[PDB]
């Protein structure tokens, strides 16, 4: 609808049940030029007020070991000293 | 003949043209035919020739917009020059100019059909000719204004003079030199073309556009005006006739290859052998020239 | 947003690209017959004033959005069938307003726009949640009553006092 | 805060990494990230014997979000430990 | 399925005849009476992208439990359509349980839509199918992706030379439909230029028609207020309604 807003809040309607079972997300990532295999899994993080940590658990071939098992990263934002040279 | 070939073939070799490309651009055989390659232009020229009043309308302004679409993107101004040219040249068996379009093509031709009065065949020759100048425009790499000038004032370039240039391969070389020249002028080319069409262009002003030391352009003009060249060169048209400009720029170009400053070029010109005027050079001339 | 139309004869060999279009004599250069398709503007607030701000605040609180609905040339659509004074009057009653072009050119007049999507926001002490909403000024506002933690809306009220609510 | 850092165990000013500790939104919402430092519980003597310091690693332990009280500032300032 | 797509659903019905589910999920075509009867509907096999490829007709079943697909694909009487797709994801061909099919040809400017009669001659191994040979419906597009011509082909006999019936459309600068012409009127317009299009439209900048005019119904004009609800309108007969 034109001359209306996309943030309009008009209902306190209840969700419906049944339907298809989707299960958990499994993003087998459509990678390109790097050639690596990768997979993202969502975490059970409540939206809360709308400002939740943006975490996911990520598999990346070549990632190395980690607190989440070999090949998977935590995906937490950090700043680090560069060690490559 | 061999020198004519050295003149044209060495040129085609740097312009990346084949003889065939030259041939289709320079042939004046103008085949009298109406296959789709021709019909496709005639079929839209009719809108121009039917929606306009010919005794009030300027046919060049009427037709240039339609040939723009049937020709490969000929802007109205290029298209204007393409028609103006054909009208002065008469590129056909007889005096085949655009006006036949108003009397026969948009009357008897019957748009969409090739069964009509023989005037339609002369229309074909004209239309093919327009396409030839188009091929020349694009294969030459000539600017839009640079191009209209050879049609507007053909004399200045050594063109047909009493007409817009015929597709004479030798003229194509000269017509091309102007195109190469405006490309040399680059971004400054438009102030020069205006001054050039006008009688205001002179020494120093051109040199700036040509990125030359103005004094070398200037003394080059002075020699161009003192030596008898095929065209006469006098200060009045030293920078208005393209042919005078080439004479001058050649005095500059030679000085550059010889590193002698154009007066110094003349010194090495008047050193003759089998001289028909019997102006046997003297030792002093050879001596000064060597110096 | 404007539009140009050119014929096939205007497509330069090789097609269009930035170097050609950026040229002062290009198909999108100035002094060309641009047709107007429409324009939009975002109006920002500070949660206190009804008068829109010249610039947005940190919270980017959008007060409302402006859209052009009619140009002078589109009002021609009515084919008359309404008095000209009646028409401007009717449009004002209908919520349309006349304003300038956001990206104006020499040679044009005011156009009619609609204002919509109005939101009244609460304050920073509250998490900056919308408190009241309306499609426009032609209708009333829906009141949003936020829970104690400003997480979900607990109760909504329409303009007529009609009220719904929910437990979570 | 020290737990948000990975640094040379002895020369503790030599920070290798600065991990996200806190964030605030323009609308007054906050997130605080509590990290746990590496220790030797659950390890045998062999591990302890060979890797005497090895306290450098940090793990994300608790993410605190949905501040009860609106605020424009970062929740990690002044080093105040988060409390549920 | 594991992608969250519906494979099928069934509803409970009153006792009656139903196909039977065998112990291994096999489908038994020969029906028997049962107290426990469900109607199976919306049964679809997919191509692992989610483009349904085999879609089944509804049937009754003496179970609620899902019927195996290796079984259904082999029974034949377990009727279904086959949907063949291109690399774009568009349907190319749809083959029904009768062997009859629909087919669509896509070109950069037009879409040729063949119905089951157009293709009847190709499924030969009623109405003499020669009649529909080469009579697809063709949708012709402009370079904005809008349809500007609809070309139908017309024969009243199987051996006739098909006519061409073209409905024309024009769109304005916003892509709204500006006008349309019935091919009968179109040809007439070419003879007499005072002839109007069947329909004309005028729009505001949000795409709301403000006006419409029809050679069959006269001209109307409408003004809606900014919420889209109508405020003022005039009928072809001049009735002003507010």
């Amino acid at each position: 609808m034109q001359n209306s807003q996309d943030f309009s809040i008009t209902e306190l309607s209840l969700p419906k049940g049944g339907g298809a079972i989707t299960g958990m997300g499994e993003a087998l990532t459509p990678t390109g030029p790097d050639g690596m295999a990768a997979l993202s899994l969502p975490l059970p993080i409540s939206a809360g007020r709308g400002y939740a940590p943006a975490f996911t658990l990520n598999y990346n071939s070549g990632a190395g070991n980690s607190p989440f098992g070999l090949g998977w990263d935590c995906n937490v934002m950090t700043i680090r000293r560069r060690t490559h040279f | 003949l061999i020198r004519k070939l050295n003149t044209i073939t060495s040129w085609l070799h740097t312009q990346k043209w084949s003889v065939f490309q030259l041939f289709i651009m320079t042939s004046t055989s103008y085949n009298k035919t109406l296959t789709p390659e021709i019909k496709n232009l005639l079929d839209t020229v009719y809108h121009g020739l039917q929606g306009f009043d010919k005794d009030k309308a300027d046919l060049l302004h009427v037709m240039a917009p339609y040939i723009a679409a049937t020709l490969q993107l000929s802007s109205e101004n290029v298209a204007h020059s393409v028609l103006l040219w054909a009208d002065k040249l008469q590129p056909g068996d007889g005096a085949m100019t655009a006006e036949k379009f108003w009397d026969w093509l948009n009357t008897k031709y019957t748009p969409g059909s090739s069964e009509a009065v023989e005037t339609q065949e002369h229309i074909v020759q004209y239309c093919q000719a327009l396409a030839q100048l188009e091929m020349v425009y694009h294969s030459t790499g000539i600017n839009e204004n640079a191009f209209r000038l050879f049609v507007t004032k053909p004399e200045m370039f050594g063109a047909a003079t009493g007409a817009a240039p015929a597709h004479d391969a030798l003229s194509l070389i000269m017509l091309t030199r102007f195109a190469d020249w405006v490309n040399a002028l680059g971004e400054k080319a438009s102030s020069v073309l205006a001054a050039f069409e006008a009688n205001s262009l002179t020494a120093e002003q051109l040199a700036d556009a040509m990125n030359l030391d103005a004094n070398l352009l200037l003394q080059a003009s002075i020699q161009a005006q003192n030596h008898q060249h095929l065209p006469p060169v006098t200060p009045e048209n030293a920078f208005s006739c393209w042919t005078s400009i080439n004479t001058i720029l050649q005095w500059v170009n030679v000085a550059q290859q010889l590193n002698v400053a154009p007066q110094g070029v003349s010194a090495l010109v008047g050193l003759d052998y089998i001289e028909s005027m019997k102006e046997t050079p003297t030792y002093a001339q050879w001596e000064n020239a060597a110096g | 947003s404007d539009i140009f139309t050119y014929g096939a004869e205007n497509v330069p060999a090789g097609g269009l690209n930035l170097e050609l279009l950026s040229d002062k004599n290009s198909l999108i250069a100035d002094d060309k017959p641009r047709e107007y398709l429409g324009q939009q503007k975002t109006a920002y607030t500070d949660g206190q004033n009804t008068t829109p701000l010249q610039t947005p605040t940190r919270q980017a609180l959008i007060a409302f959005t402006e859209t052009t609905v009619f140009n002078q040339s589109t009002l021609s659509a009515f084919n008359g069938s309404i008095p000209s004074d009646k028409l401007s009057t009717t449009l004002e009653q209908a919520g349309y307003q006349q304003t300038n072009y956001l990206f104006p050119r020499t040679g044009e007049d005011k156009v009619w726009v609609a204002h919509h999507g109005y939101t009244d926001y609460g304050t920073a002490a509250q998490f900056w949640r919308p408190q009241k909403q309306s499609n426009t000024q032609l209708t009333g506002k829906i009141t949003l009553i936020w829970d104690a933690n400003y997480c979900v809306v607990v109760q909504t009220r329409d303009a007529a006092g009609l009220t719904t609510s929910a437990k979570y | 805060s020290p737990q948000a850092r990975i640094s040379n165990p002895s020369q503790t000013t030599q920070t290798a990494q600065w991990l996200l500790e806190a964030s605030v939104s323009s609308r007054g919402e906050q997130i605080y990230y509590q990290y746990r430092a590496e220790d030797d519980t659950g390890c045998e003597a062999d591990e302890i014997t060979h890797h005497l310091q090895a306290t450098a690693q940090r793990y994300l332990h608790i993410v605190y979000y949905g501040n009860r009280t609106a605020s424009e500032t970062l929740p990690g300032l002044d080093g105040s430990a988060p409390s549920q | 399925d594991g992608f969250g797509r519906l494979l099928q659903a069934a509803a409970r019905h009153e006792a009656g005849m139903a196909r039977q589910r065998n112990e291994d999920g096999s489908l038994i075509i020969n029906v028997q009476h049962t107290e426990n009867r469900w109607a199976v509907t919306g049964r679809t096999e997919y191509d692992n992208k989610g483009q349904p490829i085999r879609t089944y007709q509804p049937y009754f079943l003496n179970d609620w439990r899902y019927v195996s697909n290796d079984s259904a694909r082999q029974e034949k009487e377990a009727y279904a359509d086959t949907h063949v797709y291109d690399p774009i994801g568009r349907e190319i061909k749809v083959i029904t349980a009768k062997g009859w099919f629909r087919r669509t040809l896509f070109t950069p400017w037009f879409t040729v839509n063949e119905d089951e009669n157009d293709t009847a001659a190709e499924v030969k191994k009623n109405i003499d199918p020669k009649l529909y040979q080469k009579t697809p419906t063709v949708s012709v597009y402009d370079n904005r992706g809008l349809i500007i011509r609809n070309i139908d082909f017309h024969r009243t006999t199987a051996n006739g030379d098909p006519d061409t019936r073209i409905t024309r459309h024009q769109y304005d600068i916003h892509g709204h439909l500006n006008q349309s012409i019935d091919p009968r009127l179109y040809e007439a317009k070419q003879t007499n230029n005072t002839i109007k299009p069947n329909f004309l439209w005028q729009y505001d900048l949000t795409g709301n028609p403000l006006c419409t005019e029809s050679i069959d119904a006269g001209r109307t004009v409408t003004l809606n207020d900014i919420e889209g609800r109508p405020l003022l309108t005039v009928t072809a007969t001049g009735v002003i309604q507010t």
